[PDB]
């Protein structure tokens, strides 16, 4: 989020990390991209442009909403 | 004869007629009169 | 009319065997036998599939299931004319009887029969189902 | 066990108690019909819910009716 | 009665049978297990190591594949167990009761443990 | 024009449009003898091809940035500017059509059921009645209204079934 | 000892229109007329079970006799059509001279409404419809070399069709053969083995040493067509034959001498194609014509008629009785002789199994000269005859079925096979269950597993050949066997009857004729997916079979009878449970599994055996691309159904947009039926219900009650649009593509 903050028209966002033993060589480099650590998948819903738009900015941002909304839960 | 023309007035046999007949009529207008598209 | 008492010795058709006959419900739950008296030896067909000769005299047969035992009580009354009837026995030894319950097979009317599930109204008298609702369980208004 | 209840524009033609593969249901003497019998279904308990007997039933609407309710080894014929 | 065939109903068959540790009675039924556990145990390293995903490496794949074999008796141990819970909740052998069945899945899971340790060290 | 239509006698790519099938024709024809029977064929498709894109044209029908004939369907559209013929004159030339098939169907239906049986003079049509009523169907509309306005058209509610409710 | 004697019948019915205007006079129920839509559907239902108009057998025969008759005639007036059009619509003569760049075509269409593009260009300066049914070879091999012969054979076939159609009317209505007569079937056998098939390839045999081998031998020469002697000059004048095969100049003596040797010229043993042709050498189809009609007629003097010698087909049948299978035989000639459907259920099965080794051997051997460089014929063949074997199979399950039901009686039948089979069904069903889901899981599962492993980058593990190989080693054997046959055990054979087995392949006019195909992991994948889904149409079919007349849930499914929807919603529910059921379940499963085998015939042939010889040497139209591609899923979905499918979808503007027409129309009756199949009766009654209320308002509402459609009617209406939708897209797109690159 904080990369795609400063460039939103040529990053791709990030949904979440994938972790699955099943996977070769092949597949983890070809799953690695967006400058991660390793093999990630793209996210499709939009958050990243609705988070943007309604004034989130930083990863602390993101933990801060989601720690309230596990509490609300 | 009359058994016949009876067997001839059957459902099947009438629609075989009727529309032999429909489509005939609507294959010869297209013929003479290619491509119709608006009244004109 | 008595209620006839089941004789377990009875002997039975001559039969090869199936793999449709009795599974291990009827040694844990229940099974059924049926018996019959035969005039002459015939072949008839047996529901769990082949063909089996009848002896002549009583002939005693062994099935899973009641409908089993009915559908060769039909096939014994409508071409060979006889008067089968068949019990329930249960693995702890008791035997039930039924058909004929009272020794008249159910079409014919007889005297002394109480009627059993009989409304005294049409179907369209029902009342809706609104009607019986929250009544402590799944309930059709035909029920009430 | 399913439920069977006979209703009063019963005819008493017997046709649903021939038609019952399983002896549940019987004729009972009446007085509310010509012929003076009236079908009756004392052994429920053994009714699987073929609904023959709804077939073989000539009044209209039904005289005779099945309502498929809980299940159990004998309703469901099972023979294991 | 049932069509008989000489696959249900031979002599030589039957002997077979009776001897196998299922159905030889009068043996307890922890010592049943630990038979029954072992000959399972010590066959199901074979497939693992063979066709594994990590079959082509020299030394990884003897280890990797009767770890995995050992992985699938635990499984299979745990099986046993919540069977002998739903079944038996209330008759002539003592294997087929709560008390019975509860030690034979103990000695499965002894006894399949051994076989598949037992099947590497034939390896190495 | 209407709509941002144009047209087609004045469409750059309607033009464009005919010279491609004429092209596609033609490049099959030289494979084949001057007066083969595969070349007058040939031929006698271009004349029509050519005769299609000069009565479209002439109608003075409208074509998109496709090249293509765009129809009008919108009455008052349609009699502003003189596209009466595309939808709305056919539009009534299939009603009359279509309430002459009915007309005419719904009287021998009409007409059988006085009969003893009439179940049999269904599947055995009665030729001699329904060339009668075939006939006599080119003034449906007239008879469809009067019936209309005397009440006969349509049957009574008390006399039509209907389910429980 | 009932003598063999021709019985009939004197003027047993009376030739009168007076039921032509009665609907349904042969049943006793539809007799009376409509009252709702559901009698038109029975009308036409039962129009052919004769079995259940009447009971007598006798006069059921009579009906089956005359029905075929009807059947010949109207395959002589298709017959007919096919020589006519080939006369006058074709362009068989421009194509007897150019066979290798001119497209067979015998359909013209009429220039309407734009549809004169079907004409395509296909040589000989002649437009028409491209025709893939083999029928320019089949006429050339023969010799015909003129339209006028052509046309001689179509009046001839019309006069056939009329033959016919008198003999159903006088066997009928005139001399009605007796029951005693139908039930020779010693004497019946006698005739159609040596008289029917017998004669029938002796005469064949006197075409093909008298007209096709000479005219034959100089077309290959290169003589031109209308300077090839007639027929009949070959066959008068002896000193023509003599110049091209010699032994005619020793006439008949040979023969009767037996120096059968001195005929070596023009009887053949040689195997191998043609190479001017590509087709087999129709010397060596002369000799299995003769070779044939010797063995066949023999064949006919096996059973006894009326003079003792020969065979009792009783006897024998009880005769053969063993340890095992208590009773044997007994009873099965009696079964035999008075079902007719017991009859059509084993012809059925045999008559369609063989339609399935007609498809194999045609394209493997094939017969005629120039079928074999014409892709769009040989795909065709192989794919029409495979469908119609299909076909056929599925109903032998439908007609054994129903000889179980209606005329399968316990009293002729205690301990005998039949009996034993029945007594222990579920351990076959139980059994061949079990054989099914295992051949799924590890032929299937193998695909899965292959597309897993793919996608995952891991293709060292997939089974492959190049990796975990799955070699058909038995098959590999058995071509390696028939390919040194020649040698040692075939001694007098010159080469190998095909040129699958191995050897150098065989190139007409620029293109493959055949050459060795190889098995490898992907052959041996495929070919266990036949087994899967043969095994599976077997199990519904024979399920159906053993538990027609009753069943653990079903005990007297007999008298519900053989079509019937259910038995009620008890028992947890009843739906499907009549054999007629397990018909039209078991038709699905039939469609299924000859769909991938026409797909592996497809792809296999192009990717491997079809292409163009050039220098270099044998470019494929596929390029090879099955041994590496068709192991996964998504390898038959990209390289042969999408990449394939790239000509009918292009296909509009040419001469082929009419199969990409019937390529959508297709899909859409395929989905169409999908309606039938995935609903009930119970909702469309009651919307009709409201629409009829719309016709009683406006005093327009019919005298013939609408109903929906039955239960049954719904499951074949629903089948018999999927079926068609389904082959018919198929169908489409086999000609679309090779006809365009083939
Ligand atoms: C919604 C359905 C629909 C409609 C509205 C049309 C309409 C038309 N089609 Mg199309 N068509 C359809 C479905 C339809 N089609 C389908 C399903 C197919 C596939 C089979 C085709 C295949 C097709 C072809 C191949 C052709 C047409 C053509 C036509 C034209 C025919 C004009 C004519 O015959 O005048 C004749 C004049 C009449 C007056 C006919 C009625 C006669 C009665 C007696 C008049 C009585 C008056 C009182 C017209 C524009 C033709 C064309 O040129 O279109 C541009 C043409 O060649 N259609
Ligand atoms: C199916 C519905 C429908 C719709 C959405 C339209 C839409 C249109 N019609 Mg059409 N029209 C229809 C049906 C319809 N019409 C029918 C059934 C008839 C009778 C056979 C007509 C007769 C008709 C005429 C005579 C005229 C239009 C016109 C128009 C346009 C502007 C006025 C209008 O109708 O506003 C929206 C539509 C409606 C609310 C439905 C009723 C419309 C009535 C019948 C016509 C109104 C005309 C209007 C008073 C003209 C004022 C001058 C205008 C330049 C502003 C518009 C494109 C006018 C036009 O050509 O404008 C360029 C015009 O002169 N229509
Ligand atoms: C191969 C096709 C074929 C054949 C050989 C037959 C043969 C027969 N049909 Mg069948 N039929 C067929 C297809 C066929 N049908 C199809 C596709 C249907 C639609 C589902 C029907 C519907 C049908 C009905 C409804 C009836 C028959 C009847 C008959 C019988 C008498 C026919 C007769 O006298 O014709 C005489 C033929 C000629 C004089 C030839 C010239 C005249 C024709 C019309 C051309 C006969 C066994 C009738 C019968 O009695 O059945 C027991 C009968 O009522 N058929
Ligand atoms: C399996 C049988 C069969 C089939 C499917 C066809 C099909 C066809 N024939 Mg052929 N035909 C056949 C047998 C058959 N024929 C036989 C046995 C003869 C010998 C009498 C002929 C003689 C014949 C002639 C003389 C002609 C055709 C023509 C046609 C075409 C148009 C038919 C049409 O609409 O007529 C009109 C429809 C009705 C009268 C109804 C069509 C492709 C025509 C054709 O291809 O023209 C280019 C044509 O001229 N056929
Ligand atoms: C003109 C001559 C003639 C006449 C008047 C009769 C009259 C009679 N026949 Mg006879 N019959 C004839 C010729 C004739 N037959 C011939 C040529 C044959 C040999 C096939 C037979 C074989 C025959 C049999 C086996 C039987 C009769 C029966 C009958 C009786 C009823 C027939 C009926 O309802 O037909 C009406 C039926 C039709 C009009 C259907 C015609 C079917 C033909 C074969 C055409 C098939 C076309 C095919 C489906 C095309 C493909 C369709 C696709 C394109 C959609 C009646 C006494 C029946 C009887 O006596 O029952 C008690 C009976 O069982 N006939
Ligand atoms: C059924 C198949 C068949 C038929 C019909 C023929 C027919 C013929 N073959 Mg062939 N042939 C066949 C199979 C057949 N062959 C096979 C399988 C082989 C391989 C072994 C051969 C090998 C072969 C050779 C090597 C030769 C022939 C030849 C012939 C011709 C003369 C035979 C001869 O001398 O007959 C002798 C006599 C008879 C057959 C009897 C004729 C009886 C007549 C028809 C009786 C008429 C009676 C009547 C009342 C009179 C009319 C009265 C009326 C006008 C009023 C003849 C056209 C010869 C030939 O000329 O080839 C070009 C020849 O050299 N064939
Ligand atoms: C030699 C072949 C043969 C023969 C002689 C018979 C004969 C018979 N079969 Mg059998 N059958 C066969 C093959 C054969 N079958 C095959 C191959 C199958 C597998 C599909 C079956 C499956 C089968 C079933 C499931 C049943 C029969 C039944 C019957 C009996 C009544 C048939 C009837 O009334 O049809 C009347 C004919 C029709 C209603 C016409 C059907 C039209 C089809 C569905 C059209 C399909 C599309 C068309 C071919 C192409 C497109 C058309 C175009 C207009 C779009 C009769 C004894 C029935 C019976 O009761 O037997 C006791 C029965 O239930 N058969
Ligand atoms: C793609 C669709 C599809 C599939 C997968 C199946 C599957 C099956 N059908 Mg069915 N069927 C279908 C469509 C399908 N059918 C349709 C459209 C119809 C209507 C005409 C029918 C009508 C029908 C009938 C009438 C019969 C079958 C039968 C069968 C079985 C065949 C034998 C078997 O067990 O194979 C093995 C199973 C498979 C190949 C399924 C896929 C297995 C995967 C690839 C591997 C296993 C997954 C693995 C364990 C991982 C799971 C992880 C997860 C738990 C987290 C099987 C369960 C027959 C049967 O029951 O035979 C015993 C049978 O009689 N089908
Ligand atoms: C093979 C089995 C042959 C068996 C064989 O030839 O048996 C021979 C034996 C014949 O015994 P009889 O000598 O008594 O038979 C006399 C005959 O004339 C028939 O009356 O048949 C049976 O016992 C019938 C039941 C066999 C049950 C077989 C069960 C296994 C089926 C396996 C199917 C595999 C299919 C593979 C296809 C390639
Ligand atoms: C069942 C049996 C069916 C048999 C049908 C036979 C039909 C025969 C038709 C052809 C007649 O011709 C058959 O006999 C002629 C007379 O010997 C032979 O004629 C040959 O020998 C003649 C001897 O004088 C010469 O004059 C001829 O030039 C020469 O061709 C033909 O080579 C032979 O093919
Ligand atoms: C659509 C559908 C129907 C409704 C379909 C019906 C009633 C068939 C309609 C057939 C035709 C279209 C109606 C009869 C047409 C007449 C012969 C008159 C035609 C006159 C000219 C236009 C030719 C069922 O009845 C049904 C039953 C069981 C399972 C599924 C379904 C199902 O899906």
């Amino acid at each position: 989020f904080e990369q795609w903050v400063t460039d939103p028209v040529h990053i791709r966002p990030i949904a979440h990390a994938i972790w699955d033993p099943h996977f070769g060589q092949p597949a983890v480099e070809a799953f690695t991209r967006g400058g991660a650590s390793g093999p990630v998948n793209i996210s499709t819903s939009g958050v990243y442009q609705w988070w943007y738009t309604i004034g989130m900015r930083t990863n602390q941002d993101l933990y801060v909403g989601s720690v309230f909304l596990a509490l609300v839960s | 004869m009359k058994d016949f023309t009876t067997y001839l007035s059957t459902a099947p046999v009438i629609a075989t007629i009727w529309f032999t007949f429909t489509a005939g009529l609507l294959i010869e207008i297209n013929r003479y009169f290619p491509d119709p598209l608006v009244f004109s | 009319w008595t209620v006839p008492t089941l004789n377990p010795d009875t002997p039975s058709p001559i039969f090869g065997g199936s793999t449709g006959g009795l599974l291990r419900k009827a040694q844990t739950e229940e099974f059924y036998v049926i018996t019959w008296e035969a005039k002459k030896e015939q072949i008839f067909e047996m529901p769990t599939g082949g063909a089996a000769i009848m002896r002549q005299g009583p002939n005693l047969l062994k099935f899973g299931k009641k409908e089993q035992c009915l559908a060769l009580t039909t096939q014994l009354r409508n071409k060979f004319k006889l008067t089968p009837c068949f019990y329930r026995v249960f693995p702890d030894g008791k035997v039930q009887y039924l058909h004929p319950a009272d020794g008249v097979y159910p079409e014919k009317v007889n005297a002394g029969r109480v009627g059993a599930n009989q409304n005294m109204r049409r179907i369209g008298q029902n009342v809706n189902p609104i009607k019986v609702k929250f009544s402590g369980r799944m309930m059709s208004p035909a029920e009430i | 066990a399913h439920i069977v209840k006979i209703y009063d524009t019963c005819i008493g033609c017997t046709q649903c108690v021939r038609a019952c593969p399983l002896d549940v249901l019987e004729m009972v003497p009446w007085d509310g019909c010509k012929a003076s019998q009236m079908a009756s279904a004392p052994r429920t308990e053994d009714c699987v819910g073929c609904k023959r007997c709804e077939t073989a039933c000539p009044t209209d609407f039904l005289s005779v009716r099945v309502y498929l309710g809980s299940e159990s080894t004998r309703s469901m014929g099972l023979s294991y | 009665g049932m069509l008989e065939t000489p696959v249900t109903s031979a002599p030589i068959v039957a002997t077979y049978l009776s001897n196998l540790p299922a159905y030889r009675t009068g043996v307890a039924p922890v010592l049943r297990g630990v038979e029954i556990g072992l000959a399972h145990g010590f066959l199901l390293a074979g497939p693992f190591i063979k066709l594994g995903p990590l079959r082509n490496v020299p030394e990884t794949a003897e280890i990797a594949g009767s770890l995995s074999a050992a992985g699938l008796v635990l499984i299979l141990a745990l099986c046993l167990s919540i069977y002998g819970s739903a079944q038996f909740q209330s008759a002539r052998d003592p294997l087929f009761s709560a008390d019975g069945w509860s030690e034979f899945a103990a000695g499965f899971l002894v006894g399949g443990e051994a076989g598949v340790a037992w099947a590497y060290v034939c390896t190495q | 024009d209407i709509a941002g239509l144009t047209p087609c006698s004045e469409s750059k790519a309607y033009a464009k449009l005919e010279k491609k099938e004429l092209k596609t024709l033609e490049k099959r024809l030289k494979q084949y003898e001057a007066d083969s029977a595969p070349a007058v064929a040939l031929k006698a498709t271009m004349e029509r091809t050519k005769a299609r894109f000069a009565n479209y044209a002439k109608a003075g029908l409208l074509c998109g940035n496709d090249g293509l004939p765009h129809l009008i369907a919108d009455p008052g559209l349609a009699l502003k500017y003189g596209h009466a013929g595309e939808v709305f004159i056919p539009t009534f030339g299939f009603l009359y059509v279509a309430g002459y098939i009915g007309y005419v169907g719904r009287q021998y239906l009409i007409a059988v059921k006085g009969e003893a049986k009439p179940t049999d003079k269904e599947i055995i049509i009665d030729v001699p009645l329904a060339t009668k009523l075939a006939w006599q169907g080119a003034g449906w509309p007239l008879a469809a209204v009067q019936e209309l306005q005397r009440g006969t058209l349509l049957e009574k509610e008390e006399n039509i079934t209907v389910s429980p409710r | 000892a009932k003598k063999v004697k021709i019985a009939v019948d004197r003027n047993p019915v009376e030739t009168s229109f007076e039921k032509w205007a009665k609907p349904g006079h042969f049943s006793r129920t539809l007799s009376k007329g409509p009252n709702t839509t559901t009698w038109i559907w029975n009308l036409h239902a039962d129009a052919h079970d004769f079995d259940s108009h009447t009971s007598d057998l006798e006069e059921i025969s009579r009906k089956v006799f005359s029905a075929h008759f009807g059947q010949l005639g109207i395959i002589f007036i298709w017959l007919s059509g096919m020589y006519f059009h080939g006369a006058r619509f074709s362009n068989y003569e421009a194509w007897l001279s150019d066979p290798t760049h001119i497209k067979p075509s015998a359909q013209v269409v009429w220039p309407i409404v734009g549809q004169e593009i079907l004409n395509g260009d296909v040589g000989g300066g002649f437009q028409g419809i491209q025709i893939t049914s083999g029928f320019f070879q089949l006429w050339r091999a023969s010799g015909i070399t003129s339209e006028l012969q052509l046309y001689t054979t179509a009046i001839g076939g019309l006069v056939m069709a009329a033959a016919m159609f008198f003999a159903g009317w006088f066997h009928y209505h005139k001399a009605a053969p007796k029951l005693e007569w139908f039930q020779n079937v010693e004497s019946m056998l006698n005739h159609h083995l040596g008289g029917l098939l017998g004669l029938g390839s002796l005469a064949w045999a006197g075409h093909q040493i008298h007209v096709s081998l000479p005219v034959n031998k100089l077309l290959d020469a290169g003589v031109d067509p209308k300077e090839i002697p007639l027929p009949h000059d070959l066959l008068l004048n002896r000193a023509i034959m003599a110049d091209l095969y010699p032994s005619f100049a020793k006439g008949i003596a040979p023969f009767f001498t037996l120096n059968w040797s001195e005929y070596s010229d023009f009887l053949t043993f040689k195997g191998g194609l043609n190479p001017v042709t590509g087709g087999l050498w129709l010397s060596d189809t002369a000799h299995h014509h003769v070779a044939i009609a010797v063995l066949f007629l023999v064949a006919g003097h096996m059973y006894r008629t009326n003079w003792g010698i020969g065979h009792s087909m009783k006897e024998i049948l009880e005769a053969h009785r063993g340890p095992f299978t208590g009773e044997g035989h007994v009873g099965l000639y009696e079964i035999l002789t008075t079902s007719w459907h017991a009859q059509l259920a084993i012809n059925l099965a045999l008559f369609g199994s063989l339609s399935i080794i007609v498809a194999h051997h045609m394209y493997a051997m094939p017969p005629y000269p120039y079928l074999a460089t014409d892709y769009g014929t040989q795909l065709s063949l192989f794919t029409h005859h495979t469908w119609i074997g299909g076909f056929c199979i599925v109903g032998a399950g439908a007609h054994a079925a129903i000889f179980m039901v209606r005329d399968y009686d316990p009293t002729n039948n205690y301990n005998n096979l039949l009996d034993r089979v029945i007594r222990h069904r579920d351990a076959i069903i139980s059994h061949l269950n079990w054989v099914c889901i295992f051949l799924g899981f590890h032929s299937f599962g193998l695909y899965i597993h292959n597309d897993t492993m793919s996608a995952l980058g891991r293709p060292q593990d997939m089974f492959s050949d190049t990796a975990i190989q799955l070699q058909p080693v038995f098959a590999q054997w058995i071509q390696n066997t028939h390919f040194l046959a020649p040698q040692l055990t075939a001694p007098n054979a010159l080469a190998a009857t095909s040129l699958t087995w191995g050897g150098d392949l065989v190139a007409v006019g620029g293109k493959v004729a055949m050459m060795p195909i190889s098995l490898g992991t992907s052959d041996f994948m495929v070919h266990h997916i036949h087994a899967f889904t043969i095994h599976v149409t077997v199990l519904i079919l024979l399920k159906g079979v053993l538990f027609a007349r009753s069943s653990r849930l079903i005990p007297d499914k007999a008298n519900l009878g053989f079509r019937f929807p259910c038995d009620g919603p008890g028992r947890g529910g009843t739906c499907q449970v009549s054999a007629w059921d397990h018909v039209f379940l078991g038709l699905f499963w039939m469609y299924n599994s000859l769909s991938i085998v026409i797909f592996h015939f497809s792809w296999k042939m192009q990717s491997d055996v079809w292409g163009t010889v050039t220098a270099s040497g044998v470019s494929h139209i596929t390029g090879g691309n099955f041994a590496q591609s068709a192991n996964t899923i998504n390898g038959w979905l990209r390289d042969f159904l999408w990449a394939q499918s790239s000509q009918v979808i292009q296909s509009y503007g040419s001469a082929l947009s009419a199969y990409g027409l019937i390529f959508l129309g297709a899909h859409f009756v395929w989905a169409f039926s999908l309606m039938f199949l995935f609903s009930g009766r119970g909702y469309w009654q009651e919307l009709i219900e409201s629409i009829v209320w719309a016709h009683n308002k406006l005093k327009v509402a019919p005298a013939i009650q609408p109903r929906a459609l039955s239960i049954t009617q719904g499951r074949a209406v629903g089948v018999a649009h999927y079926l068609l939708g389904g082959i018919a897209t198929t169908w489409s797109f086999f000609l679309a593509r090779i006809i365009s690159v083939g």
